[PDB]
């Protein structure tokens, strides 16, 4: 051939999905609604009740970390103050 | 010469009064002498003309400033007008230096001149004013007032710190580097809009740790150190995490070579340099496109993805093109070209089939917008004697039927000739910068919300809006550029419990946490 690639230097970005099967705050699921959307109300309609992603890469129902951010504010699965790096799965 | 004469007069007067007169004899004498001489000469001798206070400070007379400080320190209200005239001269010099009318100014030279002026005034202070608190406070206030005049000041300083961090060619030793960095952070201490100073410094971090390697090594750790202090650990943790994750990148790249010797299914992995970064520190460039990949890079990316999914499960990778580089081995000698993970696709399409065109690189490539034009002109437009990409219909504008050709152009005897034209500097553009700065403002406003509400429900709640003063004091240097976002935010937030403030009933709130 006339031109052959020798070196390459791509940079590859990533995003881990923590145990996508439940929530550590209300113990229900990663999605499929929460305790404030199954027992609190039944309609569960028009509910952007979605998953929240931290910088520590843990995941909970948006609602369940918002209710946890009332009294405490430091992510229950480590100690990091916890940010908000995503919304949805 | 008047100051030396009046000093000699005061000396001879006090000597005559202490030797020829009684034992105390001095309090009212010196009081009236000062009130007559200095209280009258203070207004006119320092501002009128002909080498007063401004001129004797402009030329740099150390003894004059020293004797004026040691003389006017005895009479009250002297240092006041002294610092007033000094601040007036500082404002004049700043407005003469921070002048925005006129394009074609070098940012690094501007920051260098500002730092030289600051160091000159600091030297004058230390040499004459004997480190007086009033002069320091006045110069600090003046630097705070005259610097936030332009919004490109933090951007100009970030470019300067990038030029100083990319290579320590000037000042090979560490002492002067340390001093210049201390002076730089001191200059930054009296700066505003530091939220984009951080955003543009993170843009520079990305430019210095993605387009090249081994920038300063230990001096980048010197940077994280001088950063930890400054305004306190709140925006410095960001830099800490960024550097920790670039360490993650290098370690994961070694891990990749190691276990690619394990997921090896092809040979497109001759020489690979893959970097693993996190999206929580590095923003998406424009759109993270999904263009095609040459076959040997295809095999390399497949091997890397298989390895990252086998031995690094729990996360999936995303493909992009707007980052990186490559070395295209061309072939009378074998000169190796360079394609910033940008000319790789076009050159590969030229290999697969020559005589290609725009209707060929824009149709069967899934190529992004005008960034594509800038990546393409890097080989053809504005090229010296290294034009490796030529064309038949040579025209400034790009039609759709411009066939392409490759010129040998045997001039660069080096076997590593690179085509660098894109990303000349790092000034960006007015709109995108503005919108991302507004995004940083909204993020800081969410910070406000959280902070105030949580603290107040445990740490003293307010009546109407009185602790808001405290939360804005916490984020003082990070408050200016946002308009009324905070007001609209606390408004949309009044919905559930743990927060009242309702305009109807803003009384004593709950006391939980
Ligand atoms: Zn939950
Ligand atoms: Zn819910
Ligand atoms: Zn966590």
């Amino acid at each position: 051939k006339r031109f052959e690639v020798k070196k390459w230097n791509a940079v590859a970005l990533w995003a881990w999905d923590i145990v996508v099967d439940n929530c550590a705050i209300c113990r229900n699921h990663i999605m499929d609604l929460c305790i404030e959307c199954q027992a609190n109300q039944a309609s569960a309609t028009s509910e952007e009740c979605t998953v929240a992603w931290g910088v520590c890469n843990h995941a909970f129902h948006f609602h369940c970390i918002s209710r946890w951010l009332k009294t405490r504010q430091v992510c229950p699965l480590d100690n990091r103050e916890w940010e908000f790096q995503k919304y949805g799965h | 010469v008047y100051i030396k004469k009046v000093e000699a007069r005061i000396n001879e007067e006090i000597e005559r009064v202490m030797h020829c007169l009684d034992k105390s004899t001095e309090e009212p004498i010196v009081k009236v002498v000062e009130r007559e001489l200095i209280s009258k000469h203070m207004k006119t001798i320092v501002e009128m003309e002909n080498s007063g206070l401004v001129h004797m400070l402009k030329n740099g007379k150390t003894e004059d400033l020293g004797c004026m400080y040691k003389l006017f320190s005895r009479v009250p209200n002297g240092l006041k007008t002294m610092c007033e005239c000094m601040s007036s001269y500082l404002r004049e010099q700043g407005k003469a230096l921070v002048s925005e009318e006129g394009e074609g100014k070098n940012p690094v030279d501007y920051i260098q001149g500002l730092l030289d002026l600051k160091s000159r005034f600091d030297r004058f202070l230390l040499e004459s004013f004997n480190n007086d608190r009033l002069f320091k406070q006045t110069i600090a206030g003046d630097f705070e007032y005259f610097l936030n005049l332009n919004s490109r000041s933090p951007e100009y300083l970030s470019l300067f710190i990038d030029d100083k961090l990319k290579k320590g060619v000037k000042g090979l030793t560490e002492q002067e580097v340390e001093t210049i960095l201390d002076k730089a952070m001191v200059l930054f201490r009296f700066m505003q809009e530091k939220d984009v100073f951080e955003r543009y410094y993170k843009q520079h971090l990305a430019r210095r740790l993605l387009t090249n390697k081994s920038v300063s090594d230990d001096s980048e750790k010197n940077m994280i150190s001088k950063l930890k202090t400054e305004c306190g650990c709140q925006f410095t943790s960001k830099l800490e995490g960024m550097f920790r994750d670039m360490s993650i990148s290098n370690t994961t790249m070694d891990e990749f070579r190691q276990h690619l010797q394990a997921t090896g299914v092809s040979l497109g992995g001759v020489d690979l340099t893959v970097r693993v970064l996190t999206t929580g520190y590095w923003p998406t460039q424009s759109a993270t496109p999904k263009c095609n990949i040459p076959p040997a890079p295809r095999h390399a990316f497949e091997i890397f993805r298989r390895f990252y999914l086998a031995k690094h499960s729990g996360r999936q990778l995303t493909l992009q093109h707007h980052m990186g580089s490559a070395d295209l081995n061309a072939t009378t000698r074998k000169h190796i070209l360079q394609v910033s993970t940008f000319q790789m696709t076009i050159l590969m399409l030229f290999n697969n089939r020559e005589k290609y065109t725009f209707e060929e690189i824009q149709q069967e490539t899934d190529i992004p917008e005008r960034e594509l034009v800038r990546a393409l002109q890097s080989l053809a437009c504005g090229k010296p004697t290294q034009r490796v990409l030529t064309k038949e219909p040579k025209s400034k504008e790009i039609e759709n039927g411009h066939i392409f050709t490759v010129n040998d152009q045997f001039t660069s005897k080096l076997h590593r000739v690179k085509i660098q034209t894109v990303a000349a500097k790092q000034g960006e553009s007015d709109p995108e910068r503005k919108e991302t700065r507004q995004k940083v403002d909204d993020d800081r406003k969410h910070e406000i919300e959280a902070a105030i509400v949580r603290i107040m429900k445990s740490r003293k709640k307010m009546q109407h809006n009185v602790l808001v003063a405290e939360v804005t004091q916490q984020l003082k240097a990070r408050f200016l550029p946002s308009p009324v976002v905070i007001k609209k935010r606390i408004e949309g937030l009044i919905e559930r419990e743990y927060l009242a403030r309702t305009p109807e009933d803003r009384k004593v709130y709950t006391y939980v946490a």
